[PDB]
DNA sequence: CCCTGTCTGGCGTCCTCTCACCCCTATGATCATGA
DNA sequence: TCATGATCATAGGCGGTAGCGTGCGCCAGACAGGG
């Protein structure tokens, strides 16, 4: 990938960690349904109002060397190509080629 | 009574790990329970292997990771206090837990 | 014949200060409460602050002092000179009750202190007193590849054994 | 007594290779300090060469540069001996910063 | 030293460095708990004297 | 400021051999015996 | 069972309600006294 998506991933991760907190406390006032409605609105209107970037479903998982957005693995953090790579030159502990 | 979880991905080197434990924990104290055997976890994984495509081109890997459970059934003073400084072989993630 | 900053020794005013408050000789030193668990035991005993700073009241020529030496309350005058200087009573006249410092029992712990848990064999290394709940005992706090348990100790131990 | 005059864990280990707690003595493995004690399993001869250092609660004047017989001080402030003993030791008063 | 008597007769620094670490710890526990006026200055005479 | 007395700092051989000496006193705590 | 007495072990810097010091000597350079 480009060094512009990565950066632009960065930013979104960035975002996301600063506005964990308050986004969290918003979908829970709208969750809660004891409570008033004009409450609620205000607070998807607040939603509303706090940047795209903030959202955890906006950031893609990429290699954390390549940048690839597809071919990801959560344990590793890298794509199937630089997985293999690992497996095969010893830097991944434990991973070995499997047969049953 | 100390159970105690022994984790790795050698199993050569968990067993070493097992033993050195139970060595510690005889001399000072008495009766260690023992070295039981848990079941172990191959977390696989299938990737393919051609840069663009090849889809019926994959390697499956895995990873095996050991699990010994030891257990001391008298904590005394002398013992629980030996493993403070009796740290194992490294790539052994072990965890102590007493009752 | 006046108040006057000494120092001076310890723990046995009442005869020096039978010399003294024979008179109506003025006497003060700064204040602290101590609960110090001396061998096994907390013991709490609020004594003077100071080590021999000591407030007197008495009276210069008459009286030499080489004839009152045999007593304690004597290391010397408060100088900053060669002449015994004449102290202010500060305490005496315009700060007389005092320390809301703390009772911090200089040094001795609290709960929660962050000091020696063990001795023996398995010392070498600050374990914590994450509460000094009762001196008796408790499996240590100790910290390896699990959970964080409290003291592994008895009375007089759970500090320096 | 740590740690006091003689120390271990200012000064070194008292015997070579020889951790206070105890706990390495390989061959194969040397450089790793301990943890216990924290002591860097190392030689004795680190004892003849690390020195320590105490912080003074109050200034503290030099006894060479004061009364050497001439005084350093003294013919430096262009002030004689008598008034800087008679400062330095707590029964006089010298001035600074007199203001107008 | 050890003289082979069960005591050590210390040599002449280590009474230096001790008599200096007594006094300065003594010091920093009266800056502490606060001198009493014209009070904080006995003790550092007796430092700057050790 | 120009002497002239006082003061306090320096210094006072080398090499070797032998011997003694290197806290005791006071206070507090614990144990045992007697009432 | 409780209280008292005796014995043993462990713990710090003139000792005293002052005074101890007193039998080297030269040189030298600064600090100060007298004029």
């Amino acid at each position: 990938a480009k060094q512009s998506m990565k950066a632009r991933e960065v930013k979104r991760v960035a975002l996301a960690d600063k506005y964990f907190a308050k986004r969290a406390e918003l979908k829970a006032i709208i969750s809660d349904v004891n409570a008033s409605d004009e409450d609620r609105w205000n607070a998807v209107l607040k939603l509303q109002t706090l940047p795209r970037d903030s959202s955890p479903s906006r950031q893609r998982n990429r290699c954390r060397q390549t940048g690839r957005p597809h071919g990801f693995l959560r344990k590793f953090g890298l794509s199937r190509i630089k997985v293999r790579e690992a497996a095969m030159r010893g830097e991944i502990p434990g991973l070995k080629k499997a047969s049953w | 009574r100390i159970r105690i979880r022994l984790k790795a991905f050698d199993h050569r080197l968990i067993d070493q790990a097992t033993a050195e434990i139970v060595e510690t924990a005889k001399r000072t104290g008495a009766q260690v329970r023992g070295p039981i055997p848990l079941p172990t976890r191959k977390e696989r994984f299938t990737v393919l292997i051609s840069p663009h495509v090849n889809k019926d081109a994959r390697d499956q890997y895995e990873i095996r990771t050991h699990l010994r459970l030891v257990d001391i059934v008298e904590p005394t003073e002398k013992t629980v206090d030996a493993l403070m400084r009796l740290d194992l072989a490294a790539g052994v993630d072990v965890q102590i837990s007493l009752g | 014949q006046s108040w006057y900053l000494l120092y001076c020794k310890r723990g046995q005013l009442q005869r020096a200060q039978e010399h003294l408050e024979r008179q109506a000789v003025n006497c003060l030193a700064p204040m602290i409460t101590l609960e110090k668990i001396v061998r096994g035991k907390r013991t709490a005993v609020s004594e003077p602050l100071f080590p021999n700073y000591l407030f007197v009241e008495f009276d210069p020529e008459v009286i030499h002092t080489t004839t009152i030496n045999a007593t304690r309350g004597v290391s010397h005058f408060v100088r900053f000179g060669a002449s015994p200087a004449i102290v202010p009573s500060a305490v005496i006249h315009q700060l007389s009750v005092y320390k809301p410092k703390d009772i911090v029992d200089p040094a001795t712990p609290y709960p929660g202190d962050k000091v020696i848990i063990t001795e023996g064999a398995f010392e070498g290394f600050q374990a914590i007193f994450t509460e000094p709940d009762g001196e008796a005992r408790s499996m240590l706090l100790l910290n390896l590849i699990n959970k964080e348990i409290k003291h592994s100790v008895k009375n007089t131990e759970f500090r320096k054994l | 007594e740590r740690d006091g005059l003689f120390c271990a864990r200012i000064f070194g280990p008292v015997k070579d290779y020889e951790c206070l707690c105890g706990k390495y003595k390989r061959l194969k493995h040397r450089g790793v300090i301990c943890e216990k004690c924290g002591v860097e399993v190392t030689q004795t001869k680190v004892r003849r060469e690390r020195m320590g250092h105490i912080e003074l609660a109050s200034p503290t004047a030099h006894i060479w540069f004061l009364k050497s017989l001439p005084s350093r001080i003294g013919l430096l402030l262009d002030m004689p001996l008598r008034d800087i003993e008679r400062v330095l030791y707590f029964e006089s008063y010298v001035v600074i910063e007199g203001g107008m | 030293v050890p003289l082979d008597g069960g005591r050590f007769a210390t040599s002449d620094l280590n009474d230096l460095y001790r008599r200096v670490i007594n006094r300065n710890n003594r010091l920093k526990r009266l800056l502490d708990l606060a001198a009493p006026d014209i009070i904080v200055r006995n003790e550092k005479r007796m430092l700057q004297e050790a």
